[PDB]
């Protein structure tokens, strides 16, 4: 349940990213003081072990702005980037 | 922010440079606001940049 | 995956912004239906912090 | 397919200089349209009258999207500063879009609900409403009678907009 | 008729039939202004028919 709520919450931090530039704060809040349902959360941020298309786009670099704030410990980084690499008839 | 940062560099460096600068003063090249308005209507609503 | 956000329509905000220079010059004390909205909308949503 | 923002900068410049008019005189694009029309080939052959169709379209395209108070101006003064840049527009309708822009003896629903919109504006806008209204719409029978006929067409439009 | 021929043909020859205009006049079928705005903000400029 907060896995599928996580993926609609990083949908509209994304489209308020697009809207915007410089990273929707509220996001950036629950970083630092609520670090379980940050995590919670990062995985659907990091859900992209998917094509990667060769011009950078909204997720690339909603994830680009987060890893610049010193945020995505580089453990999720590498796994996210190995796993995007991929007669009765 | 955009692609690639050698792209962006290499446009910053000739922006920068002297002799673009001295060029651009006595100019047909001075992309007069008629000239700016044909690129501008090119572009499209679609595939923006911006 | 929902990969960013898409537009869809720049031509009906244009359609708007006809029909209000069109009631603002039929007015010109009284006030706009607009903020009426907005607090409608603002008032529709959850209260939450979440 | 380019251009919606700078026809978005062009509404904003069209009100600025709106606003400027208000604080008698007629609009310089009525001018531009005299010049096109001008400095197109006169000769008759289908090259050049298909050409002139897809340059009044055009025109009551751009005119459409800015507001109706360019047709009529705003806030008619007295009986004596009337008609002005009205007959700039009636020359036109006289003159061109009644070759093109019309079908069956009659004017665009589009176009004959933005004059008639700016028409009711100003008027309403000024003193002695009905009377002004009956003045122009007096003067229409002389000067640009399309005006009246695309209006009887489309009346079941018009009058709930106007009531 | 069930024509395996041309769309427009087919479209228009539908339109033309009585018993669709007769299901029009049973207004849950009308498209509202409402239900108009919905799909006319669906589509993009980017591919477009007009």
């Amino acid at each position: 349940e907060p896995h599928s709520q996580a993926l609609q919450d990083v949908e509209k931090a994304i489209m308020v990213f697009e809207h915007t530039g410089n990273i929707p704060v509220t996001v950036m809040e629950a970083s630092i003081f609520r670090r379980p349902y940050y995590v919670s959360h990062f995985l659907p941020a990091l859900l992209t072990p998917r094509v990667l298309p060769k011009v950078p786009d909204s997720r690339v670099a909603f994830i680009e702005s987060l890893k610049r704030a010193d945020k995505i410990p580089p453990s999720l980084y590498s796994t996210y980037c190995q796993a995007c690499s991929a007669e009765p008839l | 922010h955009l692609p690639s940062a050698d792209w962006q560099r290499a446009a910053l460096s000739l922006w920068t440079h002297r002799t673009f600068r001295e060029v651009l003063k006595e100019e047909d090249v001075h992309l007069t606001y008629q000239d700016w308005l044909h690129l501008e209507l090119e572009i499209q609503p679609e595939a923006d940049a911006l | 995956l929902v990969f960013g956000g898409r537009t869809g329509n720049e031509d009906i905000i244009s359609r708007l912004q006809e029909m209000v220079a069109d009631l603002e010059l039929q007015q010109d004390s009284q006030e706009h239906f607009l903020f009426e909205i907005f607090r409608r909308r603002l008032q529709a949503l959850t209260s939450g912090w979440s | 397919t380019g251009n919606e923002d700078i026809i978005s900068r062009l509404q904003e410049m069209v009100a600025d200089l709106e606003l400027q008019q208000d604080l008698s005189q007629e609009h310089f694009l009525f001018e531009i349209f005299r010049r096109r029309l001008q400095a197109l080939t006169s000769g008759w052959s289908v090259a050049a009258s298909l050409q002139r169709q897809r340059e009044l379209l055009m025109y009551k395209r751009i005119l459409l999207r800015l507001p109706s108070s360019v047709l009529c101006g705003s806030s008619f003064q007295a009986e004596q500063p009337i008609t002005a840049r009205c007959e700039q527009f009636f020359h036109l309708v006289n003159s061109e879009m009644r070759n093109f822009c019309s079908h069956g003896g009659a004017l665009t629903q589009d176009i004959t609900a933005h004059f008639f919109r700016g028409l009711l504006n100003a008027c309403l806008r000024s003193r002695d409403p009905s009377l002004m209204v009956d003045f122009i719409l007096a003067k229409c029978q002389t000067k640009c009678p399309l005006i009246l006929t695309s209006a009887l067409v489309w009346w079941p439009s018009l009058e709930p907009v106007l009531l």
